[PDB]
């Protein structure tokens, strides 16, 4: 039923304190409500109530807290959780952080409201994601394989060309109908346009919904822009059957926020200084994926970080990296030598690709030279290190055919073309023509069989 | 008195309640007008906080809160197995069944076992009217899988004499199928018996741990021991293979059950568990079946509300004692203990306590000390002897994947079995992961005994093995500062059986029907191959280099390059096509070509 | 890229009564017919005495052309008419001549990328230079 009861509206404001606002005589306030509050100048801002006590509830203010005061400011208390008004016609249109509509249309007509924070996947009602996403990426699709409804992230260094990988993904990610949330926090102007931009330029447009919030909208509303897109991703995957692909677009300006709100809150303090619910909140966005009995949809979501400092230990790549199934690495070592797209497959790895590949959904080899891949390319990394102290005299014959594997292999195997769509069977058989420069005897990882039927080609 | 109090406040998965005068700490407490579950962690008056097993976003000032008087307790008796439980012990099939949602909703009370299956009961005939009986009694089988016969005993509280026992028949959940009477009150028994998850489920003795926990790793196996009845840890970081070992072990052991606890795991594990584990199978007595027979799965996702994350863990370990009490080797995957360590921050942060180092509450190495040790074999409580066991496995996740974190740090001091991982392995896809350096087992005087009787050879060629790991180490310093060229024969002979150690006998692709499992009789016929070469080669060396006819490593490659790749796919042999004495030959032919080979060398 | 409600609407006013005062400006006659129609759109909501409230309420009703591109791009349009008028106001050009200069700027791609603009630049430029000029060779 609806809320059928009047809204409250408090001026008793009782302290201010960073981004909170302590309100005082509240009848019965709810943990979570949101309230909406009317500055003296008339702006209205929202925010959610962070804690209750008695008479007391904090409410931490999304749009900032300057111009708030302690008698003229107006509270409308809504008497709920943050809903969103959710519908199939949020598909083609762009959002600000909050939600609010930024194309110039008009407000979202509710198909339904739905909670923002979700609810707790059943894990008996899960389905293990198993069918395989082509992104038409070599370095994907060969070595890293996404299934349908994976989540995986994509880790760069800061002014690495992840934006134009993702964008890629966005253009050419197909199965062996589908529709796109995509959500960007902390994002600089001269990469929004790039993004819708890029929407235009694929005639993807019309099957896509763009929250924004930029690095000078309020921090806070960052929260809930990840949470907004999750929220629709929801309804258009387990309401309406779609095969949604979710992108968040730098997580690191969302972790901020975080560490951000747990400074002003002071919260326990984990690494770095982000919070020590910090893995579940990160949680709370990451878990909604992955296919659900009886619907056809299925929730993919490629979240794109920038690494602090290239730091692959840092607390937000690291907490990501215990919770995503797998993690696509994007390399300087790379992106200096103009190998677009710059992901080193090395400490890549993708958890579904185990089922995602083989007879059925791959051709039989497909595991077998994925390893092998990775066994050659380390072993030409582990040679160059030997190369860079002792020089080329000290190598063996096959030491520098593993050198010569490395850089044939990041020439061929990684570099593609920004436009350029490989198939799966075409990225294996550059895996076989690079792996046919070893003898049949020396591919270790890889059984008598499967040489037999796919070395001598 | 009020049965309630009301929410006096709320933050996070801390609720404030007033009213609550003469609540008991750690009471399970029902809060908000749709029954949230929680339980009180501390008293601050006619006042108490509760940390709430669910999310508290909805929860109102003067909201009631329900006490119970019972602590927070798991209900234990049959159709438990194949079952998954949320971390208060809600059995996800019945919900899913009940609602129809893809979601667990907020606030669903259903019952711990299904009430309604009438199971076939056998009562034990050796119990009659006026018997004397005590805790830990069996009273009665149940019928409740083609494997696992539950075996229904006294609650370990309960002692007395019996005043009825119930006639072979199908019963339920609330059917009486044990009356006993003692100082002259009488107590009633359905098959189902209630424990509080925090204390631990008492034993006649605890022994010491002397029976191998077989795995179907190689280097677990072989190099590292865990034992039934033995605690372990898992330390590592993100993607090192932590979670496909405990998979493994539940996959492939002689664990007679298996607990997994997805405590604050990501979703899809518990999917994949629940689509490999009912179609994967072993064999008893000539039948084959499936193996979720023998397990439970206590599930609490990562995004499911933090608190629960603690009841998880205590639920996960009670039902593993209330198995080790039927005398069923238990094994229970603790799936990881620093996301639950970091739920434990999350309370403490809430309560405003002082922490220890990273945020981490004071309490937490004296928790982990409380649960790892919960392990053990155990001659169980009652009548008919038992010798049951709990072994604990604990997949720590280092934050950062530095092990001077804190939950490591405590972890290691508790442990007797450190399976520490090496994310550097896992980047080279080398697995399972496990860092031979840094890795150990306390259990190897214990089980010396074991390999003496059955595997007489092992202890010699595990220490070599050790040896030669190390030694690859102390050659690798030297070797990167001069190059390759510095090394005697011996040292490259070294290197080389390290490689075939490393490339060949540790690295396992358990995905795979080859490496899917390794018996004990395949993985020492590798080893002994190897160390065998290794034993070979260097006799080779240090009786020709006393001369100018000087046999090298080079020299041995060039003559015997077919017994390298020969000894490489040692790994390919398959337990389903090959039989253990088909495998053995082929191995004592690798012998023979070795030794005929050396022969024409020397 | 956007602006508060209120301010989005009181924006459209505002250009709506500027293109009003430029076409006046530009005309105070009724000569420029073809121009004068391809604005009446705007042009009535600001030749009728309407208050500031009613064109703004009539603006977030939807009643009044309320696009600020397309306002932007008309408003401009006109501008840089009656910038080329203004900038040779001792030198009145023929009518068609006007009518003819907007068609090709009411057919253009981009104003501000125009070398239309450029020279009318660089003759702002020289026609403001002589506004406080003194007696001297170079100002001569
Ligand atoms: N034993 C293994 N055999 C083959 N592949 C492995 C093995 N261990 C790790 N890998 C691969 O690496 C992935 C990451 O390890 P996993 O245990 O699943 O994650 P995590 O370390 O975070 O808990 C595995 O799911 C699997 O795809």
């Amino acid at each position: 039923n609806y809320l059928s009861q009047p809204r409250l509206t408090y001026k008793t404001v009782s302290g201010v304190n960073g981004p909170l606002v302590i309100l005082d005589h509240v009848k019965f306030p709810r943990y979570a409500e949101i309230v909406h509050l009317t500055l003296p100048d008339g702006t209205k801002r929202s925010g959610q109530v962070l804690e209750v006590s008695g008479s007391k509830a904090v409410v931490q203010v999304f749009e900032g807290t300057s111009g708030i005061d302690a008698k003229k400011t107006s509270c409308e208390f809504t008497g709920d959780i943050l809903r969103t008004p959710v519908s199939e016609d949020m598909l083609g249109r762009v959002f600000n952080g909050s939600g609010k509509p930024i194309d110039r249309g008009p407000v979202v007509l509710a198909e339904d409201f739905l909670d923002i924070m979700g609810q707790p996947i059943n894990p008996q009602c899960r389905i293990y994601p198993e069918e395989m996403i082509q992104t038409g990426i070599s370095a994907i699709d060969g070595m890293n394989s996404i299934a349908r409804g994976q989540k995986i992230p994509i880790f760069s260094a800061a002014g690495l060309p992840h934006n134009e990988i993702a964008a890629q993904i966005c253009r050419q990610a197909g199965l062996v109908n589908f529709a796109i949330v995509f959500a960007a926090m902390g994002v600089n102007m001269e990469t929004a346009r790039f993004f819708k931009s890029d929407f235009e330029e694929n005639g993807s447009m019309d099957n896509v919904c763009l929250f924004l919030n930029l690095a000078n909208d309020p921090t806070i509303e960052r929260i809930i822009t990840p949470r907004l897109a999750l929220t629709t991703a929801e309804f258009l995957a387990y309401q309406c059957e779609k095969h949604v692909l979710v992108i968040l677009t730098d997580m690191s300006s969302y972790a901020e926020a975080l560490r951000e709100v747990s400074a002003a809150r002071e919260e326990v303090p984990g690494r770095r200084g982000f919070p020590g619910y910090m893995y579940t909140d990160l949680a709370t966005i990451y878990e909604r994926a992955g296919r659900v009995e009886g619907r056809n949809g299925s929730i993919t979501q490629i979240p794109i970080l920038t690494m602090p400092n290239d730091d692959i230990t840092h607390p937000i790549p690291d907490l990501t990296g215990y919770i995503t199934e797998g993690q696509i690495y994007v390399d300087r070592q790379l992106h200096n030598r103009q190998i677009y797209p710059p992901i080193n497959v090395l400490p890549s790895l993708s958890r579904l690709m185990k089922s995602a590949i083989g007879e059925g959904m791959t051709r039989k080899d497909h595991a077998d030279v994925s390893n092998q891949l990775y066994a050659c390319y380390a072993i030409g990394k582990d040679v160059q290190a030997m190369k860079a102290v002792v020089g080329e005299e000290a190598l063996t014959s096959d030491d520098l055919l593993y050198l010569e594997f490395l850089q044939k292999f990041e020439k061929n195997f990684i570099t593609q073309g920004p436009y350029e769509n490989r198939t799966v069977y075409e990225t294996l058989d550059i895996g076989w023509q690079l792996l046919r420069i070893f003898p049949k005897e020396m591919l270790k990882r890889i059984p008598q069989s499967t040489l037999s039927e796919f070395y001598p080609r | 008195e009020s049965t309630f109090g009301y929410v006096h406040g709320v933050s996070g998965p801390v609720v404030t309640a007033c009213d609550m005068a003469g609540a008991a700490m750690y009471e399970l407490v029902r809060v908000g007008h749709s029954e949230l579950v929680g339980e009180i962690i501390r008293l601050e008056g006619d006042m108490a906080t509760i940390q709430v097993y669910e999310e508290t976003s909805g929860v109102s000032v003067g909201d009631p809160v329900l006490r119970t008087g019972k602590p927070l307790s798991v209900e234990l008796g049959p159709g438990i197995m194949g079952a998954i439980f949320d971390g208060i012990q809600r059995p996800l099939s019945d919900i899913s069944s009940q609602t129809q949602s893809i979601y667990i909703p907020r606030g669903v009370n259903v019952s711990a076992l299904s009430r309604d299956i009438k199971w076939e009961f056998i009562p034990s005939k050796n119990l009659r009217v006026g018997s004397h009986i005590t805790g830990g009694d069996i009273y009665g089988i149940v019928n409740e899988n083609s494997l696992i016969k539950h075996k229904i005993m006294l609650p370990p509280r309960s002692r007395g004499s019996v005043t009825y026992i119930a006639p072979p028949g199908n019963y339920d959940a609330s059917d009486v199928v044990l009356e006993l009477e003692f100082e002259g009150v009488k107590e009633k028994l359905s098959m189902v018996q209630v424990w509080p998850v925090r204390q631990v489920r008492p034993v006649t003795e605890k022994l010491p741990a002397n029976h191998p926990l077989l795995t179907g790793q190689r280097v677990l196996d072989a190099l590292f021991p865990c034992v039934q009845g033995g605690t372990t840890a898992i330390p590592g970081a993100f993607g090192c293979g932590k979670t496909v070992i405990s998979q493994s072990l539940s996959k492939y052991s002689n664990s007679d059950v298996i607990i997994y606890v997805g405590c604050g795991e990501r979703g899809n594990e518990m999917s994949e568990v629940l689509r490999d584990f009912p179609e994967l199978t072993m064999e008893v007595d000539g039948k084959v079946e499936s193996i979720m027979k023998r397990t439970a799965l206590v599930a609490n996702t990562s995004n499911m509300p933090v608190a629960a994350r603690e009841a998880s863990i205590y639920t996960g370990i009670t039902l593993s004692e209330y198995f080790r009490d039927m005398g069923y080797h238990v094994s229970m995957m603790a799936d990881s203990t620093s996301r639950w360590a970091e739920a434990l921050r999350e309370i403490s942060g809430r309560l405003a306590e002082m922490p220890a180092d990273s945020g981490y509450p004071a309490y937490l190495g004296a928790r982990l000390a409380s649960f790892y040790e919960r392990a053990g074999r155990v001659k169980c409580l009652g009548n008919p002897e038992r010798e049951g066991s709990v072994s604990i496995v604990g997949a720590v996740s280092p934050p950062g994947g530095d092990f001077s974190d804190p939950v490591t740090s405590a972890t290691l001091g508790i442990v007797q079995v450190f399976w520490g991982l090496d994310k550097k392995l896992a980047q080279r896809k080398h697995f399972p992961s496990v860092n031979w350096l840094i890795s150990y087992s306390k259990y190897m005087r214990a089980l010396d005994e074991y390999y003496d009787k059955h595997f007489t050879e092992f202890v010699p060629l595990r220490t070599k093995a050790k040896e030669i790991l190390q030694e690859e180490e102390d050659l690798a310093e030297i070797v990167q500062l001069v190059g390759k060229a510095s090394l005697a024969e011996t040292d490259k002979i070294t290197l080389e059986v390290a490689k075939l150690i490393k490339d060949d006998f540790l690295q396992q692709n358990g995905y795979t029907p080859y490496d899917r499992f390794c018996p004990f009789y395949k993985t020492v016929g590798m080893l002994s191959n190897m160390i065998s070469f290794y034993d070979m080669a260097r006799r080779a060396v240090e009786t020709t280099a006393q001369s100018d006819n000087k046999i090298t490593w080079s020299i041995i490659r060039e003559h015997m390059g077919e017994i390298l790749y020969k000894l490489s796919s040692m790994k390919f042999k398959d337990p389903v096509k090959d039989g253990e004495a088909k495998i053995k030959a082929d191995y004592a032919q690798l012998l023979e070509d070795m030794q005929n080979a050396f022969r024409s060398l020397e | 890229g956007g602006l508060t409600s209120e301010q989005y609407h009181s924006q459209v006013v505002g250009k709506i009564g500027y293109i009003a005062r430029c076409m006046q400006t530009i005309d105070p006659e009724n000569n420029l017919k073809k121009i004068r129609e391809d604005y009446q759109d705007v042009l009535i909501w600001a030749e009728k005495n309407y208050r500031f409230e009613e064109i703004l309420e009539a603006s977030k009703s939807g009643k009044c052309p309320n696009d600020l591109d397309a306002l932007s791009r008309r408003s401009l349009i006109l501008q840089e008419l009656l910038r080329l008028v203004s900038s040779i106001s001792p030198f009145k050009m023929k009518l068609d001549l006007i009518e003819s200069q907007y068609e090709k700027m009411k057919q253009h791609v981009n104003l501000w990328k125009s070398d239309y603009h450029v020279k009318l630049n660089q003759l702002n430029q020289l026609t403001d230079y002589l506004k406080n000029a003194a007696p001297t060779p170079k100002n001569n």
